[PDB]
C-alpha cells in the first residue's frame, strides 16, 4: 500500500505543505479524498490518517453517535464545523466509521448541507475533508459527483499477502514467539478482516494479561486463541 | 538583498491601497506607504495625496517618506529635500521628522532644525522640535542635545508631544545607563513636571521618559528615591507606579508578584493598567505562566492588559485562542486595541482574522486599525519603548501623528 | 429560506475560449447573453418581443462549461443558475413559492438573468411535477416577472413533450451539440494550458490530431487522466511522451465499448 499511501500523502499533503508546486500550479482541489476498505476498523485508515499528523492539525470525529444521541437538532453542528473550519483551517477534517445512514431524511439534508457547504461556497476552497467509512455502497450518490472530483481510493482484497502484512503490523508492537508461524494463520482464516485479527491480538495480549505474563507459548497461544475464538 | 530575494506583488498596493477613503483610511494609506515594505509604486503614485490629507496626517505622511527610506542615505536628502522648508508647516516639520527616521548616524540634519528651534510660544520649530527632537532621539548621555533641551522643557508648549518627544527622546538617550541616574535632567523635569498641574497626559508621558532613564539599573535605589520625592495626590502616583514598573524589569522577585496581586485591587484604574501591564515585561521569558485569568476580570482595561501582554510573540494556538474571545468586543477602544497585538503576534492564517473583523464591523477607528493591522502583519529597549508609549492611544488624532513613527517594527 | 441566500452564485469560473469548438453556434448563443446585456433599450427598439435566450440539448459532452462561460462573461453583478433538483422534492407546495420567490428576486435585482439546469428532472402520477412545469411555463409565459431577461435550458434528453409543444411560442433559437472538427480542440487546449504543468515541448496540434471524435467530454477526460496520472506518477511536470499512453488509453480504451 505504498502507492496508496503516497497518493493520499501527495494528494492531501499538497496544500499548506510544499507550497511552491501547489499555488503556482493553479490546481487547488480543496475537497480531500474518500477512504474505504473491506477490513475497515480504522486500523489502516488510522495508519493513513496518522501519516498526515506530522505537520498539520488533526480533527477526529468517529461516527455520527454525537448527533443521533439526542433530539434531532440536525446540521447545526455541521455548520459549527463550517465556522470552525472557516475561521480555523489547518485542520484536515477526518471522519471515521461513517454509520449515519446505517431521521434518515434529515441525513440527506445534512448530507446536502455538508456537500453544498463543503465546496467552498464563499471562498476559493477552505478546508480539506477526508472521509473514511466501512462500506461505500450504502452511501447516497449525492456525495460522488458534486463532492468527489479529485480522487477516491479502493482497498484491494489480498486473501493472503496483506493478511500476512496486517498480521506483521498488528504484531509489530507485540511480541511473537519463534514457533508461532504465519502460514497456518493467514491460511486457516477464511475471509477474516482486520477486526478479527485485532481480536486474536486482543486475546493474545488480554489472555497474556490473564496469567500476568508477557510471553505467550504456542500452547498458550492456542489456549489464548480459545478466548475470542469462543467469544466471537 | 531584500529587493533581490523577495518579490511582493502589486495587488496589495492596489487592493489594500484601494479600500482606503474618508481621510482616515487615507491615514491608513500613509501607513500603507511607510509600512508597506521591493515595489515602491504607492510611494511615487502621482501627487495631491498629501494635499487631500489633514495636518497631523500631514505629519504622518511627511514621515512616511522617512519610513520608506531607512536606506539610501544619499537618496534621502534628494527625496525629502522637496518637502523641506516648504510652504506648509507640517510638511517641513514632518520632513525633518523623516530626516530623523531615515538614519541614526548621519547627524548632519541637526543644524538646519536645531538652529530654527527657539520659538518660546507656539511657532513651527516646536513641531520641528517634535520631529527633530524625536527623530534625533531615534538618531541617538550626550551633553549638547539636553542642554538644547533645557529651553525645550523650559518652554512648556501646550502641545503634549513637545514634552512627549522630549521625555521619550532623552529617555532613549538615557536607556541602558549605568544603574540609572538621579541627575538634574530628570530631577528638573520632575520639578517642572509638578510645576503645572494641567493636561495629565503630561503626567502620563513624562513618567515614560523618567522610567526610560531608570532603565539599565541593576541595583538602583531610585524606586525609594522616587518613593520619597515623586509622591503626591494621584497626579504623580502614576509617575510613582511608572518608576515601579520600569524599575522592576524582571528577575526572580516574586515578592513584587504578590505585591502585584495586592495592589492590583487598587481603586485607581490607571496604575492597574500600567502596573498590571508590567507583566509582559517581567515574565517575558517564562511565557508558560503568562496566560492568566486577566480576561475573566470585569474592570475597565484588564482585558486590554492581557491583550497587550500577548505582544509580538510567535503566537502559538493558545494566544490566538485568547484572541478568539478578545477579538469580539463592543467598546471601540478594545475592539480598536485588539488588532494591534493581533497583527503584532503574527508577523493562510494572517488575513483570516482580518476577514473576521470585516464580519465584526461590516467604526472608523476599527477600520483604520484593522487595515493598519493588515500592514502590521506585512530585552531590547528599542522594541519595548514604542508601544509602552503607545498605551495612550485613547485620545485625539494628534497622538496618532506620533503613532506612525514607532521604531519597534523590524 | 436557505435557498434565497444560497441561490445567489458568486466566485466566477471558466471563461469564453473553453467552448468545445463552436465558431458560429457560440455566436448563436452569445448574441443573446452578451449583446442584450450591453443595452436593454437596443433589442426593445429592435422590433417586437426580443429573444429571451437559446436552447441546449443532445449529448452532454462539454455541458455545464458554456453555462460557466455565461457566469464568467457577467460584467457587473455575478448571476445565478437554477438547478432542477430543487423543484421536484418531497412535501409539495414549496416549489411554487420557490420559483415565485426567485422570480421575485429577479424582479428585485434589476432585471436579473436566470438559467435553468436539468429541465429533464421537472419535464415530461406526475401531477406534482405538472404543478412545477405547468406553473413554471405559466410563469414564463406570464408577463409578471419579465419577458426579456434570459431563458437557457441545459439538459440531456429533449424528450419532454409538453415543453416541446409549449416552447415554440416563447422559447427560441434551438441548436444542436455541434461537435467540433480537428482544428477545434486546440482552442480548449490553449485555454486549458493552465492545467497540471503542460510543458512547452507539448504541441497542442499534435495532441489535437492524435484524437479523433474527441469532443469536450473526452478531452476533458484527457485532462482528467492527464493531471490525475500526473499526480499518481510522483511527477511535477507533464510531458507528452509521459502521458501519451494515458491520452490514447483514455480515448481508445474508452472508445472501444463507447
Amino acid at each position: 500500500l505504498d502507492n496508496q499511501i503516497q497518493e493520499i500523502k501527495e494528494s492531501v499533503e499538497l496544500p499548506l505543505t510544499h507550497p511552491e508546486y501547489y499555488e503556482e500550479m493553479g490546481i487547488k482541489p480543496p475537497k480531500g479524498v474518500i477512504l474505504y476498505g473491506p477490513p475497515g476498523t480504522g486500523k489502516t485508515l488510522l495508519a493513513k490518517a496518522v501519516a498526515n499528523q506530522t505537520s498539520a492539525t488533526f480533527l477526529r470525529v468517529v461516527g455520527s453517535e454525537l448527533i443521533q444521541k439526542y433530539l434531532g437538532d440536525g446540521p447545526k453542528l455541521v455548520r459549527e464545523l463550517f465556522r470552525v473550519a472557516e475561521e480555523h483551517a489547518p485542520s484536515i477534517v477526518f471522519i471515521d466509521e461513517i454509520d449515519a445512514i446505517g431521521g434518515e431524511r434529515e441525513i440527506q439534508r445534512t448530507m446536502l448541507e455538508l456537500l453544498n457547504q463543503l465546496d467552498g461556497f464563499d471562498s476559493r476552497g477552505d478546508v480539506k475533508v477526508i472521509m473514511a467509512t466501512n462500506r461505500i455502497e450504502t452511501l447516497d450518490p449525492a456525495l460522488i459527483r458534486p463532492g468527489r472530483i479529485d480522487r477516491k481510493i479502493e482497498f484491494p482484497l489480498p486473501d493472503e499477502k496483506t493478511k500476512k502484512r496486517i498480521f506483521q503490523i498488528h504484531t509489530s508492537r507485540m511480541t511473537l514467539a519463534d514457533d508461532v508461524t504465519l502460514d497456518d494463520l493467514i491460511m486457516a482464516k477464511d475471509d477474516l478482516s482486520g477486526a478479527d485479527i485485532k481480536a486474536i491480538c486482543t486475546e493474545a495480549g488480554l489472555m497474556a494479561l490473564r496469567e500476568r505474563r508477557m510471553k505467550v507459548t504456542n500452547e498458550d497461544f492456542k489456549k489464548s486463541k480459545e478466548n475470542v475464538l469462543y467469544k466471537k | 538583498d531584500d529587493i533581490y530575494k523577495t518579490h511582493l506583488e502589486n495587488n496589495r498596493f492596489g487592493g489594500s491601497g484601494s479600500q482606503v477613503d474618508s481621510a482616515r483610511m487615507n491615514l491608513a494609506s500613509s501607513f500603507v506607504n511607510g509600512f508597506v515594505n521591493q515595489d515602491k509604486l504607492l510611494t511615487d503614485d502621482g501627487n495631491k495625496w498629501l494635499y487631500k490629507n489633514k495636518d497631523h496626517g500631514m505629519l504622518s505622511a511627511a514621515a512616511s517618506l522617512g519610513m520608506i527610506l531607512l536606506w539610501d542615505v544619499d537618496g534621502g536628502l534628494t527625496q525629502i529635500d522637496k518637502y523641506l522648508y516648504s510652504s506648509e508647516d507640517y510638511i517641513k516639520s514632518g520632513a525633518l521628522l523623516a530626516c530623523g527616521i531615515v538614519n541614526s548616524g548621519v547627524r548632519n540634519e541637526c543644524d538646519p532644525a536645531l538652529a530654527l528651534l527657539s520659538d518660546y510660544v507656539l511657532h513651527n520649530s516646536n513641531t520641528m522640535r517634535l520631529g527633530s527632537i524625536f527623530g534625533l532621539g531615534l538618531a541617538y548621555n550626550r551633553e549638547d542635545v539636553l542642554t538644547l533641551l533645557l529651553p525645550v522643557m523650559g518652554d512648556s508648549k501646550s502641545s503634549m508631544e513637545v514634552a512627549g518627544v522630549t521625555a521619550l527622546a532623552c529617555g532613549m538617550i538615557a536607556v541602558g545607563s549605568c544603574n540609572g541616574d538621579v541627575t538634574s535632567t530628570i530631577l528638573q523635569t520632575i520639578m517642572e513636571k509638578s510645576e503645572t498641574e494641567l493636561k495629565d497626559t503630561y503626567a502620563r508621558w513624562l513618567p515614560l521618559g523618567l522610567g526610560l532613564n531608570h532603565l539599565g539599573k541593576g541595583e538602583a535605589i531610585e524606586a525609594i528615591l522616587a518613593a520619597l520625592e515623586v509622591v503626591s495626590e494621584p497626579f504623580r502616583s502614576f509617575a510613582n507606579t511608572l518608576v515601579d514598573v520600569c524599575a522592576y524589569a524582571g528577575s526572580g522577585n516574586v515578592l513584587k508578584v504578590q505585591q502585584l496581586l495586592h495592589i492590583c485591587s487598587e481603586h485607581f484604574d490607571s496604575k492597574e493598567k500600567e502596573e498590571d501591564k508590567d507583566k509582559k515585561e517581567k515574565k517575558d521569558k517564562d511565557k508558560k505562566e503568562a496566560p492568566a485569568d486577566m480576561g475573566a476580570h470585569q474592570g475597565v482595561a484588564v482585558l486590554g492588559i492581557a491583550l497587550i501582554a500577548m505582544g509580538e510573540e510567535i503566537g502559538a494556538e493558545m494566544a490566538l485562542r485568547t484572541f478568539g474571545h478578545l477579538l469580539r468586543y463592543g467598546e471601540p477602544t478594545l475592539r480598536r486595541a485588539v488588532p494591534l497585538a493581533l497583527a503584532l503576534i503574527s508577523v493562510s492564517h494572517d488575513a483570516d482574522p482580518e476577514v473576521s473583523y470585516n464580519s465584526i464591523f461590516a467604526a472608523r477607528l476599527a477600520a483604520m486599525l484593522r487595515q493598519l493591522a493588515q500592514y502590521h502583519a506585512k530585552k531590547g529597549t528599542l522594541t519595548l519603548c514604542p508601544y509602552h508609549s503607545d498605551r495612550q492611544l485613547m485620545s485625539q488624532v494628534a497622538v496618532a501623528g506620533l503613532l506612525t513613527v514607532l521604531v519597534s517594527f523590524l | 429560506p436557505t435557498v434565497t441566500m444560497m441561490q445567489v452564485e458568486e466566485k466566477p469560473d471558466v471563461t469564453y475560449s473553453d467552448v468545445g469548438g463552436c465558431k458560429e453556434q457560440i455566436e448563436k448563443l452569445r448574441e443573446v447573453v452578451e449583446t442584450p446585456l450591453l443595452h436593454p433599450e437596443r433589442f426593445v427598439n429592435l422590433g417586437i418581443e426580443p429573444p429571451k435566450g437559446v436552447l441546449l440539448f443532445g449529448p452532454p459532452g462539454t455541458g455545464k462549461t458554456l453555462c460557466a462561460r455565461a457566469v464568467a462573461n457577467r460584467t457587473d453583478a455575478c448571476f445565478i443558475r437554477v438547478i432542477g433538483s430543487e423543484l421536484v422534492q418531497k412535501y409539495v407546495g414549496e416549489g411554487a413559492r420557490m420559483v415565485r420567490e426567485l422570480f421575485e428576486m429577479a424582479r428585485t435585482k434589476k432585471a436579473c438573468l436566470i438559467f435553468f439546469d436539468e429541465i429533464d428532472a421537472i419535464g415530461g402520477g406526475d401531477n406534482e411535477v405538472q404543478r412545477t412545469m405547468l406553473e413554471l411555463i405559466n410563469q414564463l409565459d406570464g408577463f409578471d416577472p419579465r419577458g426579456n431577461i434570459k431563458v437557457l435550458m441545459a439538459t440531456n434528453r429533449p424528450d419532454t413533450l409538453d415543453p416541446a409543444l409549449m416552447r415554440p411560442g416563447r422559447l427560441d433559437r434551438k441548436i444542436e451539440f455541434s461537435l467540433p472538427d480537428l482544428e477545434g480542440r486546440t482552442h480548449i487546449f490553449k485555454i486549458h494550458a493552465r492545467s497540471m504543468s503542460v510543458e512547452r515541448d507539448i504541441r497542442f496540434e499534435l495532441l489535437a490530431r492524435l484524437c479523433p471524435n474527441s469532443t469536450g467530454a473526452e478531452i476533458r477526460s484527457v485532462c482528467t487522466e492527464a493531471g490525475m496520472f500526473a499526480i499518481r506518477a510522483r511527477r511535477k511536470i507533464a510531458t507528452e511522451k509521459d502521458f501519451l499512453e494515458a491520452v490514447n488509453k483514455v480515448i481508445k480504451s474508452y472508445a472501444k465499448f463507447s
